[PDB]
């Protein structure tokens, strides 16, 4: 059960220290061959190697970033730590963690979403799509938050096929998407339908029920 | 540093059809150990990459047979033998022999499948919308291919482009399709205003525009 997962921020002003953690399970740190790596992706563009620690505390950084670059490991606790030293609007990207046993990255975190911006955070509306108020289609729409990520969920995840969730669209400062499940008619509205929106920098999580009218 | 290149920089192929994706390296990949550290990944759709090849040719645990690595010092080759609907998404070849560790630019791998007209829904703006003083008219174009496809909205016959946004869903894992949404969004008073609010979609499968309609 190898497992990674990154926690940060989700926003930060310019010119401030980014922290990000690396929590893991599955594998030990100061077990030897082990190593825990920082890659990041602008969105849309390419990834970018940042840094790692072995088992044995040698760190690797990548040379256009490296004196801004701090890597750490706690073994004990089995965390590695990134800090970032004063950020710029070009460190807005998605960052991961990733186990190196050899050779490689082979897991591969969640990744955490970082934006650097100077605005405040603030958490989206959701509106039903009902229509309208053999198979049906509904959803939930998402407007007016910042910044990314949303996380949109149908039933606490219990129902996952049939839904399309399409790609966020900036306007005016502020991001919105649309998601939408085609469940059968017998379906709904005769059993409950859920959308679960989260947006963990504002610390938000709302629902929605699809009604009928 | 080592500039990985790699080649086409998106490719689309029918389902069970064969795939190859080239990386080539500035530099050699073959370090002192005398291996070469050239890994493969996969990275789909809202998700983190997943390693698939490494060291040029070794398969990682849980990964299909379909896929396969070979090449040698510079040169490395990433296969798709049969092209499943699951294997959508973004492939990117890693050297770790040299020190930065550098990542080719990514190869977007699209399937090509048997067209496919969309479906259409309008969904009027919500109540609880209207109560804060806008009004979103979405509508809502589902499993087309291909991805390309015309959106026009008409507000009581008459055609309206301000405030319009438009929104594509990333090809779909299982049938290959494309989702989108157009959404007209208004003030309450101004939605008050009219009756009569029409999208309609032109894509390639049909010359005739599928409209969808409410009056209010």
């Amino acid at each position: 059960q190898i497992t990674l997962e990154e926690s940060g921020p989700g926003i930060l002003q310019p010119s401030q220290t980014l922290s990000l953690t690396c929590s893991f399970s599955g594998f030990s740190l100061s077990s030897s061959a082990m190593s825990v790596g920082w890659i990041r992706q602008p969105s849309g563009k390419g990834l970018e190697w940042l840094a790692h620690i072995w088992w044995n505390d040698d760190k690797y950084y990548n040379p256009a970033l490296k004196s801004r670059l701090t890597v750490s490991k706690d073994s004990s606790d089995n965390q590695v730590f990134l800090k970032i030293a004063s950020v710029v609007t070009a460190d807005t990207a998605t960052y991961y963690c990733a186990r190196i046993p050899g050779f490689g990255f082979d897991y591969w975190g969640q990744g955490t979403t970082l934006t650097v911006s100077s605005a405040t955070t603030t958490a989206p509306s959701v509106y039903p799509l009902v229509p309208g108020c053999s198979s049906v289609t509904l959803g939930c729409l998402v407007k007016g938050y910042f910044p990314e990520p949303v996380t949109v969920k149908w039933n606490y995840g219990a129902l996952s096929s049939g839904v399309r969730t399409v790609s966020s669209v900036l306007q005016s400062g502020f991001y919105s998407l649309s998601s939408l499940v085609t469940v059968p008619s017998s379906t709904w509205p005769s059993q409950t339908v859920i959308c679960n929106v989260a947006h963990p920098a504002s610390k938000t999580e709302l629902i929605k029920r699809i009604e009928p009218r | 540093d080592v500039v990985m290149t790699q080649t086409p920089l998106s490719l689309s192929v029918s389902l069970g059809d064969q795939a190859s994706i080239s990386c080539r390296s500035s530099q050699s990949l073959v370090h002192s150990n005398g291996n070469t550290f050239l890994q493969w990944y996969l990275q789909k759709p809202g998700q983190s990459p997943k390693l698939l090849i490494y060291k040029v040719s070794n398969r990682f645990s849980g990964v299909p047979d379909r896929f396969s690595g070979s090449g040698s010092g510079t040169d490395f080759t990433l296969k798709i033998s049969r092209m499943e609907a699951e294997d959508l998404g973004i492939y990117f070849c890693s050297q770790t022999t040299h020190v930065p560790w550098t990542f080719g630019g990514g190869t977007k791998l699209e399937i090509k499948r048997a067209d496919a007209a969309p479906t259409v829904s309008i969904f009027p703006p919500s109540s609880e919308q209207l109560t804060s003083g806008g009004a979103s008219v979405v509508c809502f174009l589902n499993n087309f291919y291909p991805k390309d496809i015309n959106v026009k909205w008409k507000i009581d016959g008459s055609e309206r482009q301000n405030g319009v946004l438009n929104s594509w869903t990333d090809q779909d894992s299982k049938d290959s399709t494309y989702s989108m949404s157009s959404t007209l969004t208004l003030t309450k008073d101004e939605y008050e205003r009219h009756n009569s609010y029409t999208c309609e979609a032109t894509h390639k499968t049909s010359t005739s525009p599928i409209v969808k309609s409410f009056n209010r």
